[PDB]
RNA sequence: GGGGGGGG
DNA sequence: TATAATGGGCTGATGCAGG
DNA sequence: CCTGCATCAGAGCCCAAAA
């Protein structure tokens, strides 16, 4: 009944009313602070459902990622407004990422090895510890790295480098490591006598970078 | 972790641990802080910045927020947002119309009578009037908001076995059967939890079902019986016009002792 | 401005689940019942006040109010009080708050996310007697049954398990409300029973079913007595205010007599019968008429048959029933004089 | 979102 | 209680956002 | 300030009125 008797009390008008009555939009008794859109929330004042979220739960956004597509980011980094996700993905705000479903877990095991080598004298760089990457040894001439036992091989190959282990029976008799610049000439499951040539080093041969 | 034993995946051996190919990736305007202790606040508490999260008050919020206990990130996620207290419905507005002092306001609205522009004095009165009258009267604005809703005695809205052993029934009982449904079923709503976008569909039912109740039609499609366009008898519909209780039965009445004839 | 609508506005602010976000949340709910369980050994409390105050910090101040069965009165006291003694645990224990939590915040966005399936399964069974609102908040009340039932280890998704659960509570709430002259659920199926015979009946008949075509296609049980019996009960009343017709100046109830209230008349009589009934207890005396009186009663009916007369009358028990015939028969002598009353007798 | 066959 | 199913079908009196 | 301009509540009596 006009004018509203509940509006004119209140200062509210009559799409307002309305508005708050039949669960449109929200009015505020207690802002506690709140600060939307760089003005700070005053009491009675409406929010709509959208303006209420972000107030009062926040706000998030969730991108998808084309299948078998990754990241160009990783779980928990801080991302500004625009910055690239993924090769087709661009996040909208500024905030923590999140993982949501990891495909695939790629579990990197902690191997502890004792191996051997043997160089030329002249051509190896004495150091008492080789960080990955770090130049082992330079040859002036092509080198042939020879076995030296007799057995199986059983090769096994980084992503640079390789190792290769001699067993006779089941027990291993040897464990080489082959740096990078080091070409194997054998492969696995191969027999070998003392003293032919496993792997070429040809060059400056160096720890591989894992 | 899986579904059955088998295709579980359990490390092999000593390692460090690498996520890809994810799903989606979902990015939040929070805070992380990471907890290497236990963690005093459970998850969903509301936190304002400097108050204390975990490992006996080493690690502290510096935002307003909602928390998220992350057990396998092992860290305390403060979501920025507010404790902001904002409603909607009859009930936010019964809170606001308790929360008046009259006085003030027709002080306040009496400054207001003295200045020019005709429209400021004109809209100052109009309120001043709906004030002075509660004053006077006695009556309080949350009034307006019904918490009981009154029940009409039942003769007045009789449910009659006429000639045939049929029944009649006025349109006032099926408009509170409607009333209590909503009710009841708010009610249970409320015990088990419904999320708010459940309560408040309902909650705004409710309002509808009592505004035809009171006055059918007046706000929205009027309520109508199934299989029927004729619109409700409502109590507001009872009391006006030429066939409402004044100009029926309480301004004229048929009498006793009458009668007629061809003249 | 159209409540509909707006509905339909707010569930589609809602995205709908992933397969692995759906099963997540499933999973989060029912890991999150498993750790309520465990918290009621531990702290020798009852799973659902346990379940209710975990709730309440969900959803926030907004929500706390008394839920039918807990033992206690659900109010800020006990809640800071139970939840004191929850975080009152032990780091290895004070984990299955944590977990508590989370199921709660996962069945809320589970049901949030739902909501679109309610609408789909609702408007099919517009029509029946309910409105379509009355329907969403109805088929919304099993959709939340069926996030509290569903096992998500079983593989289905939940679409497929929400569906029969939504589909029954609609089902119910027509049955239970949508009458106003409520009528027993397994009784309202077997009257829309009839209805489906007697519409096959009519369609390879040609013509309407008589109640023995009826009873004879309900197999054994029914007769055309039983057909005609249940029609009754399954009649609607009518509106009062159904115009007669013109829907100008008519309506149904101005037609209908009240036969309740005495008329003038009858009023008249009846009072015209105490006053000669009295009047006629008094002249053979009003002791012998007293005992009478006591017998039947003017206000009240006292009539029991041998036991009560022990007491007070005035004489001991079988002189009273003997007064009786004797007040009866100068009451009777005293009537052919004063034949006043035999136009009672109507 | 307000309305109709006859008699005076 | 479990294939999956996810957004409806003619007038006058008065109090208002707008040239 | 004022006007378009919108939103609401008015529209004769009694008797048959054939539902």
């Amino acid at each position: 009944d006009v004018p509203s008797k509940i509006g004119t009390l209140l200062d509210l008008s009559a799409t307002e009313l309305e508005q708050v009555l039949y669960f449109s939009k929200y009015i505020v008794l207690d802002p506690k602070g709140a600060i939307l859109n760089g003005v700070p929330v005053e009491k009675r004042q409406l929010l709509t459902d959208e303006e209420y979220r972000e107030l009062r739960y926040g706000k998030q956004e969730t991108y998808p990622l084309p299948p078998g597509v990754d990241a160009l980011v990783k779980d928990g980094e801080e991302v500004v407004k625009g910055q690239e996700l993924a090769p087709g993905v661009v996040s909208r705000l500024d905030g923590v990422a999140l993982y949501r479903f990891p495909r695939r877990v790629r579990v990197e095991y902690v191997k502890k090895e004792r191996a051997g080598l043997r160089l030329p004298l002249a051509a190896w760089v004495e150091k008492e510890a080789y960080k990955p990457g770090e130049i082992l040894a330079e040859l002036p001439e092509p080198y042939l790295f020879r076995a030296e036992e007799e057995g199986v091989v059983e090769l096994k190959e980084l992503e640079e480098g390789a190792f290769l282990v001699l067993r006779r029976e089941d027990e291993p008799v040897a464990t080489y490591f082959l740096p990078v610049g080091m070409t194997p000439l054998v492969v696995h499951g191969e027999i070998v006598e003392k003293g032919q040539p496993l792997a070429e080093a040809k060059g400056l041969l160096r720890m591989p970078r894992q | 972790a899986a579904i059955d034993p088998e295709e579980e995946v359990i490390a092999e051996a000593e390692g460090v641990v690498h996520l890809h190919e994810p799903a989606s990736i979902l990015v939040v305007k929070a805070r992380v802080y990471p907890f290497e202790d236990d963690v005093e606040v459970s998850t969903g508490d509301r936190v304002a910045p400097g108050d204390v999260l975990a490992d006996g008050g080493k690690v502290k919020s510096d935002v307003y927020g909602r928390v998220e206990v992350d057990l396998v990130r092992n860290v305390v996620r403060v979501v920025e947002s507010y404790d902001i207290d904002a409603r909607m419905g009859a009930e936010a507005i019964q809170q606001l119309l308790k929360e008046l002092d009259l006085e003030a306001l027709e002080k306040e609205l009496l400054e207001e009578m003295k200045h020019p522009s005709r429209a400021r004095r004109a809209k100052a009165r109009k309120r001043l009037e709906v004030v002075r009258a509660f004053l006077d009267s006695g009556n309080r604005p949350e009034w307006m908001i019904l918490e009981a809703v009154p029940v009409l005695p039942p003769d007045l809205r009789p449910m009659v076995q006429v000639d045939g052993g049929r029944f009649a029934t006025s349109d006032l009982n099926d408009l509170y059967r409607r009333l209590i449904n909503r009710n009841n079923r708010l009610k249970k709503l409320l015990a088990q939890g419904a999320p708010e976008i459940i309560i408040r569909n309902e909650k705004r039912m409710l309002q509808e079902a009592v505004d035809a109740l009171l006055d059918n039609g007046r706000r929205g499609a009027p309520v109508t019986n199934p299989g029927s366009d004729r619109p409700l008898r409502s109590l507001t519909d009872i009391l006006s016009g030429k066939q409402g209780r004044f100009r029926q039965n309480l301004l004229g009445k048929r009498v006793d002792y009458s009668g007629r004839s061809v003249i | 401005s159209d409540p509909v609508r707006q509905y339909l506005h707010e569930i589609g602010q809602v995205p709908l689940l992933t397969l692995e976000e759906e099963v997540e949340l499933a999973r989060k709910v029912e890991e999150g019942m498993e750790a309520i369980k465990k918290l009621s050994e531990i702290t020798g409390l009852d799973p659902d006040l346990i379940r209710e105050v975990v709730r309440a910090k969900i959803l926030g101040s907004a929500r706390v109010r008394h839920i039918p069965g807990l033992k206690e009165t659900l109010d800020p006291k006990t809640v800071e009080e139970i939840d004191q003694k929850l975080k009152s645990l032990p780091k290895e224990h004070k984990r299955y708050l944590h977990i508590a939590r989370e199921g709660e915040a996962a069945r809320q966005h589970l049901i949030e996310a739902n909501l679109r399936l309610v609408v789909s399964i609702a408007k099919k069974y517009t029509g029946r007697g309910l409105s379509f609102l009355d329907l969403i908040q109805e088929g919304n009340q099993g959709l939340i049954r069926a996030v509290e039932k569903f096992e998500y280890k079983r593989r289905f998704k939940f679409s497929t398990y929400a569906t029969w659960w939504i589909r029954q509570a609609i089902n119910r709430a027509i049955a239970d409300q949508a009458r106003t002259i409520r009528i027993p659920v397994h009784m309202v199926e077997t009257i829309n029973k009839l209805s489906r015979t007697a519409r096959q009946l009519q369609q390879e008949l040609g013509r309407e079913p008589t109640y023995e075509e009826i009873a004879e296609a309900m197999g054994p049980g029914w007769d055309a007595k039983r057909v005609e019996e249940t029609l009754k009960i399954a009649q609607e009343p009518v509106s009062l205010e159904t115009p007669i017709g013109d829907e100008k100046d008519s309506f149904y109830g101005d037609f209908i007599p009240d036969e309740h209230l005495p008329s003038p008349v009858d009023a008249a009589t009846q009072s015209l019968l105490s006053e000669e009934l009295e009047k006629a207890l008094s002249k053979l005396s009003e002791r012998e008429a007293m005992v009478l009186k006591l017998r039947k009663g003017l206000i009240d009916g006292r009539e029991h048959t041998l036991e009560e007369v022990g007491a007070f009358f005035g004489v001991t028990r079988e002189r009273i029933r003997q007064i009786e015939n004797k007040a009866l028969r100068k009451l009777k002598y005293h009537e052919s004089r004063t034949r006043k009353l035999r136009d009672f007798l109507d």
